[PDB]
């Protein structure tokens, strides 16, 4: 019927002046739009077709072609940048909203959908589609007493789109914006669909990818609880954006780091720091470096909950980058730890990996491993036991590779090699 | 991973 039209046959029937047959062809556009393979997007486009689109979204005497044409401009704004900026260019995000409130579900939440392409699209057109005054219907629509009464499918997109509207910085969403959205999303984020938990979880990371006052924003909602809730989760999809929401949080202040920590994050550590998957047991260790980042009582906190192991463990096996972070929350840890927290973490075993790790051609975590032994010795000083350290790091070939990195062609790495060796190593 | 969503 509609099925595999040549563009020039889409043409032929909207520039007919049957409403009928341009309801047909665009049905045709559709399909050829939704095909598995290759949808001849450009060859849409250079027809002239998209006017004629964003013109049939205002047809209300003829739904069935507003909805045709708010699909197929939905998977032209689905592609490149330039193809998006044609559905845009067309007019086309004030004839979306004015869809949002559709009597017919389905044009409702095409219309969600196309937002949500236009949104993603990036920062300029998000905070477009913002001008225009998405917002408001868009969050009418989620304005139910009970989030389940909603179509799974609906709801799901709906919240997506809010997630393109939270997405994106240089600059980051308004403001305004986002106080707007933020209790809505609270809201999705107690549903329990996994998509729509995931997807909030997802706004939420980007909300809390930025400055203080940004974290702020949304730690002020009360939603760390509910975020370490969902670090627990069994579902990786979910898991995945609720540890990088804690990741940014606990790069704000050490008061909001102190929000997570209190909201119980610390217990889910020994799973996430020995997760299977690579990219959580990084997110973990970085997480957890700007823990050890923090104050000396929030360090305890670490110590108490038994992570120093766990953190010895990364540092001896693990993918390399989650190795880095491991280095990086252990100079973290002895910069600002106590003299026995610093204590504690030799006994835990930290000097044979560290050294184990020197041999890296990584220059950067050379020097944060430096650092850190650097900051041992200091407590060592402060106890008079610098000759017991000296022996330790001799006994693991690490003295063999600090006075091999004395030849090292990075300057502060054979800097801080050499006040090494000639300061304990005499 | 990608922001947008082509309808299939």
């Amino acid at each position: 019927g509609t099925v595999n039209w040549s563009v020039e046959d889409i043409v032929k029937g909207i520039n007919s002046n049957n409403l009928e047959s341009q309801l047909q062809a665009t049905q045709a556009a559709r399909k050829l739009l939704s095909r598995e393979k290759q949808p001849p997007i450009d060859n849409i486009i250079r027809a002239g077709l998209i006017p004629k689109f964003v013109s049939f979204l205002g047809k209300t005497d003829c739904s069935p072609i507003q909805f045709e044409s708010a699909w197929a401009l939905t998977n032209i704004a689905s592609g490149t940048s330039e193809q998006t900026k044609a559905v845009v260019d067309g007019g086309a995000i004030p004839a979306f909203i004015s869809l949002l409130a559709s009597p017919h579900a389905h044009i409702s939440e095409q219309a969600v959908w196309a937002l949500g392409n236009i949104a993603g699209d990036g920062s300029a057109f998000r905070d477009l589609v913002i001008k225009h005054g998405a917002i408001d219907p868009l969050l009418a629509l989620l304005a139910v007493p009970d989030l389940s009464t909603l179509a799974c499918g609906y709801l799901r997109n709906l919240t997506w789109t809010l997630s393109n509207l939270c997405r994106n910085k240089n600059p980051a969403p308004p403001l305004d914006a986002v106080e707007q959205i933020l209790p809505t999303l609270v809201r999705l984020l107690h549903h329990n669909d996994p998509e729509v938990l995931a997807d909030s979880c997802w706004a939420i990371s980007y909300l809390t990818d930025g400055p203080n006052e940004r974290i702020e924003m949304v730690v002020k909602k009360g939603v760390v609880p509910q975020l370490v809730k969902l670090l627990g989760a069994t579902e990786l999809p979910i898991v995945t954006p609720a540890l990088r929401a804690i990741g940014n949080i606990v790069t704000g202040t050490d008061e909001q780091t102190q929000k997570v920590i209190d909201a119980g994050a610390l217990a889910v550590f020994p799973s996430l720091l020995t997760n299977p998957k690579t990219n959580i047991q990084k997110e973990a260790t970085w997480t957890m470096s700007n823990i050890t980042a923090g104050r000396q009582d929030q360090i305890q906190q670490v110590v108490n909950h038994g992570l120093v192991p766990f953190l010895v463990g990364v540092l001896s096996k693990a993918d390399f980058k989650t190795q880095k972070e491991a280095a990086w929350a252990i100079t973290n840890y002895t910069s600002g730890g106590t003299v026995e927290q610093i204590v504690y973490l030799v006994h835990c075993g930290i000097i044979e990996p560290l050294m184990n790790l020197l041999s890296a051609k990584d220059t950067k975590i050379i020097q944060v491993i430096l650092d850190a032994i650097s900051n041992i010795f200091q407590a060592a000083e402060k106890l008079g036991e610098t000759e017991k350290l000296s022996i330790m790091i001799e006994e693991c070939g690490g003295l063999d590779k600090i006075e091999a990195l004395q030849r090292h062609e990075n300057e502060s790495v054979y800097k801080a090699s050499l006040n090494l060796i000639e300061k304990y190593f005499s | 991973f990608p922001a947008k969503k082509r309808k299939v």
